[PDB]
């Protein structure tokens, strides 16, 4: 059989001379192999799984089991080879010589009798140097062909189903997903030949930390092949250094440095800082003392592994009046999760008024024009697993965008377009509005008022939002929510802190021209007295700022008075309503 | 990235599996660039690629791995990436690809 | 007292005494927030078929004007979406067996 040869992989004698990888706690899918080979109609079996699952490690263990004499009369003394398709197309250009060493290849595989034919990738063969495909289809029509094929599930639903013909001569077999125990066992099996390959020694804390930070930091790639990977990428770091030995932090900073910034460390050091991460938060935020401390209360809990896995990081719903820090919040807690503001994906609602415009959410479907690029939101979710998505003005969107944005509540995944599933497991989702708090950004009541003004406050104002919320809202996305945030409208006090940060803004302005600003208490003082507004709370305070400082410092600039390598002190005069501002420029 | 790998090679800050290793940068085109006749390009690639057997010491690198489907495919041409891709699958020859 | 009306009333759509022409089972729950209707649901159809999801539930909010109502009964030729049915119905071809 040289043209057999030529053109086909053996399996057994591979295994003969144990050039395949050791399986184990895998029997089942085979054992369903021979299960349904032996019947007398469907009897060709489809393997449908997941990628990387081990549908060729399928093959190879059931190579091992025949090689090793396991099996009934039935499969003994038959040949089981892998179309090597890449022997097929090498070498052959000649006009007319493809289809035609296939010719010669079927004729002998019907003319010896005792063999079996294995093809991975059957997408290739079925449904899709094209020709080769209308061969196949006719020999499995006539029944003589026993071969096991091996396919995706979205692949094998999308094409194979539509092909009839062999609808009658294909049986399916699904293999699933390796449990942790059984990720745990390959990796001890495998542990042989990949320390002979590396030089190196592993151990089993290693093997099983390197399972577990697989399975729950990494979600594009899959348990089966990416432990693999992580302990041969160890051994290569350990190899490329230079008897070596790879324990658990080797492997915890290599996963570190390969994808992202996971975990970091394991240490205690960032536990103390979210110890400290009231304190950390407060250097952004003024005044919002209640906010703060549920949201670092639900991160804690949320770290702490008391949070349904499958459920993304956090989930809140912050409602509250315009200007009171419920963006810059949401910005400070970005810098403090992932270092930098940049790992704040924010989402505009205002554009998102129409119902057609859902599919730039997660794309377009199929056949219309922008399908070859994907959804502007899944990808860049997909691009930065770790991040925090933020919907701002949630209300103004049309609701197919709450039917789209629940799912992410219930399920942590999104599926678009294309049928590609985005995993939001480690996302924290904010949706910031202002409805429910129109009685709490003004109130008087009806009637004489005695001598108040301070109440219970956070508890009655969250259960009012709450129930308002879920008035105008669905209430079942209200009860997905972790948590609802009620943001009451900044004091007098905590204003004249704000004045001290936007200050030091206006100071890094003036630091590229090589300039200074400093200013005295009474000026402080002044500023937030002419900055206060209990109904807006933030920018009044803003354009006072602008407008009693950097007009008549620009203009003192242009006329020259101030010269780079210089200091204005602010100071003021006057007396109650006559008071007004004064600059003095110095070295 | 690329060319600064090629400089710690040639200057002497790799590990010894590597030590002197030669990157190639592969030029399509130029491959394509006279496959008129019966074959040629077929021919050219399976030359190149085995002359990197031969030779062992040496790294491939392509700028543009998204351009390697379909290089000279034709009414036969089953076209470079069939080619590159059972080799590959095979795990002896080294490409660092750029996209 | 609910429960065991639950249950006779699943005791007499069991038995294979009612006409095969009405459904399974018709109940309607009334009852004020954080009781147990949701969970009562549940437990009937983690009973009834073995599994959590074979629950297929709608919620009534979502189509207060009828714009929508055609959305949970296939969409009639000429729509945007027409190609796609509606949401009640595709459910029951996946599974005959659960609780809508
Ligand atoms: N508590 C606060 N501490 C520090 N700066 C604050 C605080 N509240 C508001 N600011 C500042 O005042 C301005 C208010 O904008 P911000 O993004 O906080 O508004 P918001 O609460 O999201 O309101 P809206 O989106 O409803 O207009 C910003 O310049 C912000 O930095
Ligand atoms: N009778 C009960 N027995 C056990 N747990 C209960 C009971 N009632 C409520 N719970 C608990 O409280 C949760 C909320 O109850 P459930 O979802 O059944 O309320 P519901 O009245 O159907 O909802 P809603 O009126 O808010 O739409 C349940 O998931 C369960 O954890
Ligand atoms: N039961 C098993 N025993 C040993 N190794 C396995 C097993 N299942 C999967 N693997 C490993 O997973 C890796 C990827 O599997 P692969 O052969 O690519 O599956 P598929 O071809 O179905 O994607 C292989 O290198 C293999 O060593
Ligand atoms: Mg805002
Ligand atoms: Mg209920």
């Amino acid at each position: 059989s040289l043209v057999l040869d030529q053109f086909g992989r053996n399996l057994t004698q591979a295994a003969r001379e144990s050039k395949l990888d050791p399986v184990i706690g895998r029997e089942k899918e085979i054992e369903r192999v021979m299960q349904v080979l032996s019947r007398r109609t469907k009897n060709n079996p489809v393997l449908i799984g997941e990628p990387g699952v081990g549908k060729t490690a399928v093959v190879e263990g059931l190579a091992q089991a025949i090689v090793k004499g396991e099996v009934p009369e039935t499969l003994k003394d038959k040949h089981l080879y892998t179309l090597d398709l890449g022997a097929l197309v090498a070498g052959s250009r000649y006009r007319g010589d493809f289809e035609e060493r296939l010719k010669k290849v079927l004729k002998e595989i019907r003319t010896r009798g005792d063999i079996i034919l294995f093809i991975d990738a059957l997408h290739t063969l079925v449904g899709a140097a094209i020709d080769a495909a209308s061969i196949l289809k006719p020999m499995l029509a006539r029944g003589e062909l026993q071969t096991i094929g091996a396919t995706t599930l979205d692949e094998y639903r999308k094409h194979l189903e539509k092909d009839a013909a062999l609808e009658r001569r294909f049986q399916p077999i699904q293999v699933a997903e390796p449990s942790l125990p059984h990720t745990i066992e390959i990796l001890k099996g495998l542990r042989d030949r990949y320390e002979a390959h590396h030089r190196v020694s592993i151990t089993d804390e290693a093997l099983v930390q390197a399972a577990t930070l697989a399975d729950r930091y990494i979600s594009d790639r899959f348990l089966p092949d990416k432990a693999i990977d992580l302990i041969d990428e160890a051994g290569s770091r350990m190899r490329i250094r230079r008897v070596a030995e790879v324990d658990g932090e080797l492997i915890a900073e290599v996963l570190a440095t390969a994808t992202g910034i996971p975990v970091f460390k394991l240490t205690e050091e960032e536990s103390s800082r979210l110890l400290r991460m009231e304190d950390e938060l407060h250097k952004r935020v003024i005044g919002q003392v209640d906010a703060v401390k549920a949201l670092s209360k639900a991160i804690r809990r949320t770290r702490a592994g008391l949070k349904d896995p499958k459920r993304p990081g956090g989930s809140f719903i912050f409602a509250g009046p315009s200007g009171v820090g419920k963006t810059e919040l949401s910005k400070a807690l970005a810098e403090f999760l992932f270092g930098d503001e940049d790992a704040l994906i924010s989402l505009d609602m205002s554009e998102f008024s129409e119902k057609h415009t859902v599919s730039r959410l997660f794309g377009s479907p199929p056949g219309y024009v922008g399908y070859e690029e994907g959804g502007q939101l899944t990808e860049k979710v997909r691009r930065k697993p770790f991040s925090v998505v933020l919907f701002d003005a949630v209300e103004k969107a049309h609701p197919d965008i709450f039917n789209s944005l629940l799912q992410i509540l219930e399920d942590g995944r999104l599926t678009d377009s294309q049928g590609r599933v985005v995993d939001f497991k480690n996302t924290v989702i904010i949706m910031t509005t202002n409805l429910g708090t129109r009685d709490i950004s003004k109130g008087f009541n009806l009637g004489f008022a005695a001598q108040g003004d301070t109440k219970s406050n956070y508890e009655r104002m969250k259960n009012k939002v709450s129930d308002e919320l879920k008035q105008h809202f669905r209430p079942e996305f209200l009860n997905r929510v972790d948590d609802v945030v009620v943001f009451p409208q900044l004091s007098q006090a905590d204003i004249l802190k704000i004045v001290d940060l936007m200050i030091d803004k206006v100071d890094e302005r003036l630091k590229d021209r090589d300039m200074g600003i400093e200013l005295s208490s009474s000026a402080k003082e002044l500023l937030s007295k002419k900055g206060y507004d209990p109904v807006l709370g933030a920018r009044p305070l803003r354009r006072t700022i602008q407008r009693e400082i950097e007009d008549s410092l620009s203009e003192k600039i242009l006329f020259g008075e101030l010269r780079p390598g210089h200091i204005v002190v602010v100071d003021t005069e006057g007396e109650g309503e006559t008071k007004t501002f004064t600059f003095r420029g110095e070295e | 990235v690329v060319e600064g790998l090629a400089q710690a090679i040639v200057k002497g800050e790799v590990p010894e599996t590597l030590k002197d290793k030669h990157l190639y940068t592969l030029d399509l085109g130029a491959l394509v660039a006279g496959s008129r006749y019966r074959g040629d390009f077929e021919e050219r690639l399976k030359k190149v690629l085995k002359e990197i057997r031969t030779r062992g010491d040496i790294i491939l690198f392509i700028d543009a791995l998204h351009t390697l489907v379909g290089a000279g495919a034709a009414e036969g041409a089953i076209d470079a990436a069939s080619i590159l891709k059972p080799m590959l699958a095979r795990g002896e020859l080294q490409t660092i690809g750029a996209t």
